[PDB]
């Protein structure tokens, strides 16, 4: 996951889950980068689909 | 060769089309990543983009292609088939390929579609917080009679905690969640008070770049079946207010369960149309 353009804070709405370490399920990439610069880089990427 | 998605007949908008409305003369605006104008199972007829270096009818991502066709894939030998195959179909991209975006060319969209006159916007798409220009936006939007409906979110649930997004959030845009083909709620719908309506956003097959298809999940998938159905009530009942349309969605939809997790219902496109 590239995370390096963000905050881009409008996303697309397609469910193609990732999990956060904080063990919250993120619905995209988009919506978990936007996440991760909030965060402020505390939230890592557990592993792709669902927690 | 043409398949009929489940969608089309959970919401009735087979039975609607039956009657011979179908969207003509409606115009319905799909503020998203662009739409593959050359796809073999779209017309789009106009646009405008507000992504620089990106023109309004291609996609390089696929999925405002994918919400198009659930509005509008025509009604042919081939492909799939929209909600209201019949529509006047406008690529507002308003998302780069990657599906992302600023909140100022979402407002850029949303104003574009109040000026040129569309009758519906869909976005398919949302962000964690508001901004007070994307309100204004969609206020001014419904105010002046267009149709405004929105993706819930992909938030899930989490105990009582509301996990609406924005623009679905304010009040002059209809926020839809997703259910599948079982009529059941996807895990993943977006819940609050604010969610209004339910329509099918589970494995949704519809149009995708380059002239194929796709099955996709999420609360995108669902918005445009609403979208489209607003177009029906319109090619039916040309002079309704954007308030009665939304009205008729909402009082007609089948009762699913507690409104937190289910808004009103299922939309039923027939009973929204009698
Ligand atoms: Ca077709």
């Amino acid at each position: 996951v590239d995370c390096s353009e963000y905050p881009k804070p409008a996303c697309t709405l397609e469910y193609r889950p990732l999990c956060g370490s904080d063990n919250k399920t993120y619905g995209n990439k988009c919506n978990f980068c936007n996440a991760v610069v909030e965060s402020n880089g505390t939230l890592t990427l557990s592993h792709f689909g669902k927690c | 060769a043409q398949t009929v998605p489940y969608g089309i007949p959970l919401i009735k908008a087979d039975k609607v089309q039956a009657q011979g409305f179908k969207g003509a003369n409606v115009k319905v605006a799909v503020l998203d990543t662009g739409i593959q104008a050359s796809h073999p199972d779209l017309n789009v007829v106009g646009g405008a983009s507000f992504v620089a270096g990106e023109a309004y009818n291609t996609d390089g991502n696929g999925h405002g292609t994918h919400v198009a066709g659930t509005v509008a894939a025509l009604d042919n030998t081939t492909g799939v088939l929209g909600v209201a195959p019949s529509v006047s179909l406008y690529a507002v991209k308003v998302l780069n390929s990657s599906g992302s975006g600023s909140y100022s060319g979402i407002v850029s969209g949303i104003e574009w579609a109040t000026t040129n006159g569309m009758d519906v916007i869909n976005m398919s798409l949302g962000g964690a917080s508001g901004s007070t220009a994307m309100k204004q936006a969609v206020d001014n939007a419904y105010a002046r009679g267009v149709v405004v409906v929105a993706a819930a979110g992909n938030s899930g649930n989490s105990g009582s905690t509301n996990t609406i997004g924005y623009p679905a959030k304010y009040d002059s845009v209809i926020a839809v969640g997703a259910v599948d083909s079982n009529s059941n709620r996807a895990s993943f719908s977006s819940v609050g008070a604010e969610l209004e309506v339910m329509a099918p956003g589970a494995g949704v097959y519809s149009t995708y770049p380059t002239n194929t298809y796709a099955t996709l999940n999420g609360t995108s998938m669902a918005s445009p079946h609403v979208a489209g159905a607003a177009a029906l009530i319109l090619s039916k009942h040309p002079n309704l207010s954007a308030s009665q349309v939304r009205n008729r969605l909402s009082s007609t939809a089948t009762y699913l369960g507690s409104s937190f997790y289910y808004g009103k219902g299922l939309i039923n496109v027939e009973a929204a149309a009698q």
